[PDB]
């Protein structure tokens, strides 16, 4: 009966294989994020906005553990799955190997509170540059814009204390300020983008690049900009294997 | 609290800086002893013949 | 294990031209990314300048530019930070700050709250 | 007072520093460089395992040196059959994010970590033929990193919050915890006789530990950046340890000091995975130039490579018996060598 | 006008002289004036000293041009008619009865070389493609078929040249008038020439599917690739079937002309003529909405540094070969009207590009491709260790 | 398609040949 054992077993592993092969399709049908901020970035907020887009199951709650997954919100019939990491060590350069693969990576900046701008910039300059984060284009949220206004309308301002090249910026040409705002407010608004700019601009030639966008903390086109930028990310993929770019 | 516990670590650490620490000369003979002692049981030193194992 | 060791600080007649130098020993120093780190009183940790492993790159924090100096030195192994014009604001803890990957422009953790690789600090006062 | 214990401190180092240097005579490769060398030793793939999707972080080998578990990125878990290449089981993840994995001695059970802080515990005796989650253990503050199995009810887990633990299977409590590291645990083995363990954390050092008491009996420096594997010697008298300092060193419990320190030139890489042969005397390895170079224990010289792999290699293991040997990397493929 | 047709008319022609040896006319008082039975007319001789005139024939077809004029004989008391010879060369004036391509031998010479290339080339690329494991995928498996497309393509053309010298004066060089309508009237001859309709349609098709492939990995989100693959080796290797078979039963049920090789009526050829314009038409319009893409791509590629001049102009070059993009020039329109050096035009302009397009279609997406020479380097550098 | 044309165009030429050649190699020949 070796005959017979050998086909009980050779019947076994064509089982778990067909399971494999159905779950293959499944995979590869879905993009994984990864959505990394601040203490104080509204971070949170923009995750509980996309729930909005998302004995049974019902506001399933368990024990207080790391990766916090969101609600596998969808939009326009493709499933996105995105990774709220937290109830971790502040120390993140061990970790962060793992999403080596992503399809992009959402990046949060606090441009109201003027302290602490410029070590944010450094995150973004840290993770630009890494060998495993090298493939990987990164999305740029500016969120708590409402707040930006106030600043510079009261007095106590002086957004060119901490940087002092304020002074000489002109704002570009090319830039298409909302209908209805201020010289001042566009000054400071396109004065921190290209300061992110520079930095994508080192280390560049077409290998990964970076979506600016001015968010706000009620913003309801969240889900729909990443999905265009997730769009534009995929395309741009496919034409480098025909040697089109 | 972390006086307390720098404190504890110090008097740990003093029990644990005297102990028995012979020359190497002994370690490098027992890892001869053992290196050449089973030399001709690894098949990865000396290959067996490629008629019975499994992976014909 | 690996130790880093700085000195120069302490208390001095404002304007005095501080000096700041790293002391690094048990690991190749010609092989690292230095930078630099500080940390004000009230308040959490701050980044101020960095350098290149042979020294090419240089790059300032916004608030502090043209006022400090930073030289890497592998002969002497030293590291040289003269500064001059003083502000009220500059009496802080300066940490000497490490890079973990060797052969790598950038690495996390330096303004982390228990890194490893960073120095044990001097004070400073106007 | 800081300044008085900064003078105590200083004294403890410089007398550790003296009774080190006491106690070193001479060294091991100078004053032995008379026996012949192993040669050149090539191996070439017999089986090659397909199957998973994305890349894989670990894999054990089982007490019958015939069948294996790897765990991958993809949310699998497979139990393969290195004589027939035929799968056994396919257990789904809870999670999606794993960084270990385990099988016990008796080959009833299975386990699994990563970033989610609980260790699942798989049953493979089940009644209905299937499998079953059945004990989960919680506590941890930090990713999980290695764990390992001690017998049928305890086992032994790593954590990245500068903590490890031991378990209890039956009623889940945190019987022993050990404490004193300062970065993230990231590898640790069992001795033989399930006696002491060691473990390397991201602090460039290593530490001795009883599972008994619970006290860290010796610790050892030497490295340069973190660790990032860890092995255990057949004897029970030694390991190896390989950092991403591009360098390995082996390091002797008794003597209390490193012995070997393998480096080359040309390398700039960290080492992934490091494990021991039958004999004590082929050191493997991985790195990440996409190869594992197989290097020598008193040779001190690569004298093998496992060129094949077209991504960076994790995970790395050999049989008790030692006629085969197995392999896996970031391409989401296994490799039998012999 | 046909050979054939002429066998058959001079088997009239000597079934008239059968039909003339019935009735023949009476011979003169002399010795003779032979005229016998001829290889023209069948009246045995007759009164000499007359300029003896028989008219013309019908199945010639140099005679069919000038129907007015006829042999003339004047045959004599002696025998025979005016020669210096006896029974060897007569007096005769055939010239009464019976009445420049170059380019074909030009353009056969072009074409027999650019095929053979491409064939070369080709067979290269899909050993190297087929050898490495490392590159199997969907859109290699796509390159593979068109290269077995033109493989098969140049194969079929290379043996049809083969078969018009057996059916033809190269085997009329001998003296085997019959061998070649047998051969030509058989049905080994027929299945040779409809086994190339196939082929070039199949390398049509096979062009279309990579140009509707290449469209969906841009255009919206991928399905099951198991079942994409199964429908796209369908079509670009039975749509070809379901027009060419059609096609020789029409061959066959009513023209059932020489092997098939001769597009008498334009309407059965249309049968054959019409998919392939579809095909390229899409593969024309999956060549437009491509383009579009990359000059938006490019043009709006941030920081933009204005170079789309020299950096798009390579991307449309590369684009071209691959989609076969070059036929919808000159077929697209003309067919069957071009009577002048329009046509010669149009025949060369076709034939040249096609026959070497196979040969570009390995360099640029096989040799040249640096993907494919990642395993190379790897491999010999692997194989450097030793 | 361009290739029927030339098989055909090429046929009837060669044909046409072969036809007064036959006529010659019997009232010539
Ligand atoms: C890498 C591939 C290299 C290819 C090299 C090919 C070189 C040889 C090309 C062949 C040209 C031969 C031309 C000679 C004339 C010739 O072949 N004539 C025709 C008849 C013309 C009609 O009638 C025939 O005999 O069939």
């Amino acid at each position: 009966t070796l005959s017979a054992e050998d086909k009980a077993a050779v019947e076994r592993s064509k089982m778990i294989e067909k399971q494999l092969q159905k779950d293959k399709q499944v995979y590869r049908a879905t993009h994984r994020l990864l959505l990394l901020g601040a203490d104080n970035s509204g971070k949170s907020t923009i995750v509980k906005q996309m729930r909005i887009y998302h004995q049974q199951d019902v506001l399933r709650t368990r024990v207080k553990t790391s990766g916090i997954f969101e609600t596998k919100f969808q939009v326009d019939k493709v499933n996105f799955h995105m990774f709220d990491v937290g109830a971790q060590r502040d120390e993140r350069r061990k970790w962060i190997q793992c999403f080596n693969d992503v399809t992009a990576i959402i990046f949060v900046v606090d441009s109201s509170d003027y302290n602490r701008l410029q070590e944010a910039l450094n995150d973004f300059k840290s993770i630009w540059n890494n060998r495993w984060l090298r493939t990987i284009s990164v999305i740029l949220f500016l969120n708590k814009q409402d707040l930006l206004a106030e600043k510079v309308l009261a007095g106590k301002s002086k957004i060119e204390d901490y940087f002092p090249e304020f002074a000489r910026y002109t704002t570009p040409e090319d830039a298409t300020p909302e209908p209805g705002e201020d010289p001042r407010v566009t000054r400071a608004k396109y004065f921190i983008r290209d300061e992110f700019l520079r930095i994508s601009t080192a280390s560049g030639d077409g290998r990964h690049y970076c979506y600016p966008h001015f968010t706000c903390s009620v913003d309801t086109e969240n889900i729909r900009r990443v999905f265009n930028d997730c769009r534009d990310i995929i395309q741009r993929m496919h034409l480098r294997q025909y040697e089109l770019l | 609290a972390s006086i307390a516990q720098a404190r504890k670590l110090v008097e740990q650490l003093k029990m644990e800086a005297n102990i028995d620490r012979i020359k190497v000369s002994k370690a490098a003979a027992d890892l001869m002893a053992y290196c050449e002692a089973h030399a001709k049981e690894d098949p990865l030193l000396t290959p067996v013949p490629a008629s019975e194992n499994p992976f014909r | 294990q690996v130790q880093l060791q700085e000195s120069g600080g302490g208390l001095v007649q404002p304007g005095g031209s501080l000096r700041l130098s790293c002391a690094a020993s048990g690991f190749t120093f010609s092989n690292y990314k230095m930078n630099w780190v500080r940390q004000a009183p009230g308040k959490g940790l701050e980044w101020v300048s960095d350098i290149s492993q042979s020294g090419a790159s240089i790059s300032y924090t916004g608030s502090v530019k043209g006022r400090f100096t930073i030289s890497r030195d592998n002969a002497k192994n030293t590291l040289y930070l003269q500064m001059n014009s003083l502000k009220p604001e500059d009496t802080a803890v300066y940490y000497c700050a490490r890079c973990p990957a060797p052969f790598t422009r950038d690495c996390f953790d330096v303004t982390s709250t228990t890194y490893a690789y960073r120095g044990q600090g001097t004070q400073v006062t106007v | 007072e800081l300044d008085q214990l900064r003078q105590e401190a200083e004294q403890l180092k410089n007398q550790i520093r003296d009774a080190r240097k006491a106690c070193a005579d001479a060294t091991l490769s100078q004053i032995t460089n008379n026996i012949d060398p192993v040669g050149r030793i090539q191996m070439r793939t017999r089986r090659t395992l397909r199957g998973h999707l994305a890349k894989i972080y670990a894999m054990h080998w089982g007490t019958d040196s015939r069948l294996l578990v790897s765990a991958s990125q993809d949310g699998k878990l497979i139990i393969w059959d290195s004589y027939t290449t035929n799968k056994v089981h396919a257990i789904p993840l809870r999670s999606s994010w794993v960084m270990t994995c385990a099988y016990a001695p008796s080959g009833n059970y299975v386990a699994c970590g990563g970033l989610d802080n609980i260790c699942s515990i798989y049953n493979l005796k089940t009644r209905e033929g299937n499998v079953r989650v059945s004990r989960e253990l919680a506590g941890h503050t930090g990713y999980l990193s290695c764990c390992r199995f001690l017998d049928d009810n305890q086992i032994v887990t790593s954590s990245g919050d500068t903590t490890c633990a031991l378990w209890d299977i039956e009623t889940g409590q945190q019987t022993t915890t050990f404490t004193g590291h300062t970065g993230d645990v990231m590898s640790l083995s069992l001795a033989p006789d399930t006696r002491l363990f060691v473990s390397g954390a991201c602090d460039a050092s290593a530490k001795l530990w009883d599972v008994r008491e619970g006290m860290c009996r010796q610790t050892f420096t030497g490295h340069e950046s973190d660790i990032n594997a860890i092995c255990f010697f057949p004897n029970g008298n030694a390991f190896a340890t390989g950092s991403d300092d591009a360098t390995c060193r082996l390091f002797d419990l008794r003597a209390d000091q490193e012995l070997m320190t393998y480096s080359h030139d040309n390398i700039i890489c960290g080492i992934t995975s490091v494990s021991f042969s039958k004999s004590g005397r082929l050191l493997l390895a991985g790195y990440d130039d996409f190869n594992c170079n197989v290097w020598d224990a008193l040779k001190a010289d690569r004298a093998g490579v496992l060129a094949g792999h077209d991504n960076r290699v994790s995970c790395l293991g050999v049989t008790d018996d030692g006629m085969a040997v197995a392999t896996g990397s970031w391409d989401s493929f296994l490799k039998i060598w012999n | 006008v046909s050979l054939w047709e002429t066998v058959q008319k001079w088997r009239e022609y000597r079934r008239q002289c059968q039909r003339s040896l019935t009735e023949d006319p009476p011979p003169a008082t002399d010795l003779f004036c032979n005229r016998t039975f001829d290889e023209y007319a069948c009246w045995p001789d007759g009164e000499p000293g007359s300029f003896v005139n028989v008219s013309c024939p019908w199945y010639l077809p140099w005679a069919s041009s000038v129907p007015q004029g006829h042999v003339y004989r004047f045959c004599t008391a002696e025998g025979l008619w005016l020669q210096k010879d006896n029974s060897s060369l007569p007096w005769r004036d055939l010239s009464e009865c019976e009445e420049p391509e170059e380019q074909l031998l030009f353009l056969y010479i072009i074409y027999t070389v650019g095929y053979a290339l491409s064939f070369s080339a080709l067979v290269i690329a899909s050993a190297i493609l087929l050898g490495f494991r490392h590159l199997h995928c969907t859109r290699n498996y796509i390159h593979l078929n068109l290269f077995a497309s033109f493989i098969l393509r140049a194969l079929s053309v290379f043996i049809k040249d083969a078969a018009l010298k057996w059916m033809y004066s190269t085997a009329a060089q001998q003296h085997q008038w019959d061998g070649l309508l047998s051969y030509q009237d058989s049905l080994s001859c027929r299945l040779v020439f409809l086994l190339m309709q196939y082929c070039v349609a199949a390398n049509y098709y096979w062009l279309l599917v990579e140009g509707v492939y290449l469209y969906t990995l841009l255009a919206f989100s991928v399905l099951s690739e198991q079942w994409i693959f199964r429908l796209y080796v369908s079509i670009g290797w039975g749509v070809p079937l379901l027009f060419v078979v059609p096609w020789g039963i029409v061959k066959y049920l009513y023209e059932d002309e020489g092997c098939w090789t001769r597009n008498s009526n334009m309407n059965y050829w249309l049968i054959i003529r019409l998919p392939i314009l579809f095909a390229i038409g899409v593969n024309f319009l999956i060549f437009v909405r491509v383009i579009c893409i990359v000059v938006s791509k490019l043009k709006a590629n941030l920081m933009c540094k204005t170079d789309i001049k020299c950096r798009l102009a390579k991307s449309t070059l590369t684009l071209i070969p691959l989609l076969g993009t070059h036929e919808v020039i000159f077929a697209f329109v003309m067919d069957e009207h071009a009577r002048g050096t329009l046509r010669f035009i149009k025949l060369f302009t076709e034939l040249s590009f096609t026959s070497f397009q196979g040969l570009m279609v390995a360099i640029l997406y096989c040799f040249v491709n640096n993907e494919v020479q990642l395993e190379f380097r790897k491999s010999w550098e692997r194989w450097r260790l030793e | 398609h361009s290739q029927g044309t030339f098989t055909s165009d090429k046929s009837e030429y060669l044909d046409s040949e072969r036809a007064q050649d036959f006529v010659a190699w019997l009232e010539a020949g």
